[PDB]
């Protein structure tokens, strides 16, 4: 039916968590949805199969949310095609290239608003600040991206240490702003947010360059409070978290007066003390 | 076609408005970083006390809005004209009867008075339903203005959710921070209490706290914070209590939509909204 909606998400903590189902009763409890994983069988063949998970976290609580209030029912899944969403010759991968190319009637994560996604889905309001934002350990002396630090790095020397975690909306942007750092950064490149924590901390890296929501998460639960953003949690390109719908689709009217009226009824500073508040 | 009408409203640092010199246009002026102001004329009431007539005449407008309309025009290539909105109001819904009618700039973009709100207007559920907002061009949200020396903790502080009127505090007429008040029954006691003194404008609330008039007054950080990094017997507490963006304005016809927005993502991500920061808001720290 029209009221039931093929929606994709992404785990990335605590906007969207994963856990395994109860191998019995294989049903998800608590605060959790039903999310399914496609999972390949082996690399020799295209045959896999839909592994039965569960979801939690602040995105997922919007959801259940927006499904009360706009009314819809949905089959949660789990993009295994890239992560966010890059455009590679010309094709989009991730969440973005589901709703694109109309596997998703919509995209509920961790999904960052930007002019050239834009380009090719409609964003809901934007539910949760972000931007790029910078990540050292307290005390290292960066304003900021703009710092020749990173502009111009072999000025220094030994030269600053810097990377990302390549493919999503924060690379995007440093390549077309800054050539110079983005072809100095990418041998510092992260394969996740969890590695580039670790350089971070063990000091093979100087700075983390990153989606600012994240960091702000990872800055609040970190052990002993040593790893901080920058100026005081100052902001480049500051954009948001927003829901991508198919272009023209008929649910973003409703979908954004819907995350208006949370906002504006104070629900949304609630998820954001239960997901998002940290010790630090 | 037709020139674009803004309706756009006096609020620094977002909108300066000051007069025209005596041969009609604008005086030249420079930037804090040395670069020429940019101004358009913009026709308005010179007259503003309530319940009486308002006499319209050209006035010089500039500032971050303004620069920001300015570089919406080039990359779109529209042509317009700004004035003023009349009634000096953001713009809330309210009941006449059981008739309500928008006033504000909300109400002179429904009746095509205004063709775009370009000003510093709160994104709310309340005016969605009515009209289309850009994506933000502004991320801030709302705090409290004091005078130095005047000890409150912020939203929580018990002078404000226990009132009396040995303590007045208060915000803007017809405006969202009204609609947030009105809306939320767990604020019900503080709406009670500022309904009593609410202010026309938000410029005249702030001379009413250096004044020591309005102990305190609850609006928009992205304002609050600039005039206490300029007047320094004032003071903001509590950090923002609510977070809120400000949008460009259009109705839901409007061909600019897609279009205007796409502007204002583009300009987040290539730095130009943090030079319009740079030139406006952030420079002077008391
Ligand atoms: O910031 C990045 O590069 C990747 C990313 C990280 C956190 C949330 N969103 C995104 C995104 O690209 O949408």
């Amino acid at each position: 039916d029209d009221n039931h909606l093929s929606i994709v998400t992404l785990e990335e903590a605590p906007f969207v968590i994963v856990e395994d189902i109860d191998p019995l009763t294989e049903t998800c409890v608590r605060n959790t949805v039903p999310c399914r994983k496609f999972v390949k069988i082996n690399n020799s063949t295209n045959e896999g199969m839909n592994v039965k998970k569960c979801c939690k976290g602040f995105c997922i609580d919007i959801l259940k949310k927006l499904s009360r209030t706009v009314k819809f029912t949905y089959d949660l899944y789990l993009v295994t095609n890239g992560k966010h969403g890059k455009k590679v010759n010309n094709v989009w991968n991730g969440m973005i290239g589901e709703v694109v190319y109309q596997r998703a009637v919509m995209a509920v994560g961790s999904l960052t608003i930007n002019e050239e996604r834009s380009e090719v889905v409609d964003f809901s309001v934007p539910f949760v600040e972000t931007g790029i934002s910078v990540m050292v350990s307290r005390g290292t002396q960066v304003t900021g991206l703009s710092d020749k630090k990173f502009q111009r790095p072999h000025d220094y020397s030994p030269p600053f240490r810097f990377g990302t975690v390549p493919n999503g909306s924060t690379e995007r942007n440093i390549r077309n702003n800054y050539p110079y750092m983005h072809q100095y950064m990418t041998r510092f490149n992260q394969r996740g947010v969890e590695d580039a924590l670790v350089s971070l901390k063990t000091g093979k890296l100087d700075a983390f360059i990153y989606d600012a929501a994240v960091l702000n998460y990872k800055a609040g639960r970190d052990e002993g409070c040593k790893l901080v953003t920058i100026g005081s949690g100052y902001i480049f390109a500051t954009t948001g978290y927003g829901i991508a719908l198919q272009k023209g689709s008929p649910w973003k009217r409703q979908i954004d007066l819907a995350l208006l009226q949370f906002v504006g009824d104070g629900e949304m500073e609630e998820l954001e003390t239960l997901w998002l508040t940290g010790i630090c | 076609s037709t020139r674009l009408k803004i309706v756009t409203i006096h609020q620094e640092p977002f909108v300066y408005v000051k007069p025209t010199m005596s041969d009609g246009t604008c005086k030249e002026e420079f930037t804090v970083n040395g670069d020429p102001v940019k101004k358009v004329i913009c026709t308005g009431p010179n007259d503003t006390s309530p319940g009486s007539p308002r006499h319209t005449v050209p006035q010089c407008c500039y500032g971050f809005c303004i620069d920001l309309l300015i570089k919406l025009a080039r990359t779109m290539n529209f042509t317009y004209e700004v004035h003023l909105v009349a009634d000096g109001k953001f713009g809330t819904q309210e009941r006449v009867s059981n008739k309500k009618e928008w006033n504000g700039m909300m109400g002179e973009l429904l009746s095509g008075q205004a063709d775009m709100i370009v000003a510093p207007l709160t994104i709310n559920n309340e005016r969605a339903q009515y009209i289309e907002f850009s994506k933000p061009f502004k991320y801030q949200g709302l705090t409290i203005l004091v005078k130095k020396g005047t000890r409150i903790t912020g939203i929580n502080d018990p002078r404000l959710r226990n009132p009396s009127d040995k303590f007045i505090y208060a915000t803007v007429k017809q405006s969202s921070v009204d609609i947030y008040f009105r809306r939320q029954v767990e604020l019900s006691t503080m709406y009670r209490h500022m309904e009593k003194h609410n202010y026309e404008s938000a410029a005249e609330a702030i001379q009413a706290v250096r004044d020591n008039k309005l102990h305190a007054f609850i609006w928009d950080s992205a304002v609050l914070e600039f005039e206490a990094s300029q007047k320094c017997d004032l003071v903001t507490t509590g950090e923002l209590f609510f977070r809120s963006g400000f949008g460009i304005g259009m109705r839901k016809d409007s061909p600019w939509k897609q279009n205007v927005s796409l502007s204002i993502l583009k300009s987040h991500e290539n730095g130009f909204m943090e030079d319009l920061d740079k030139t406006w808001v952030r420079y002077q720290e008391c």
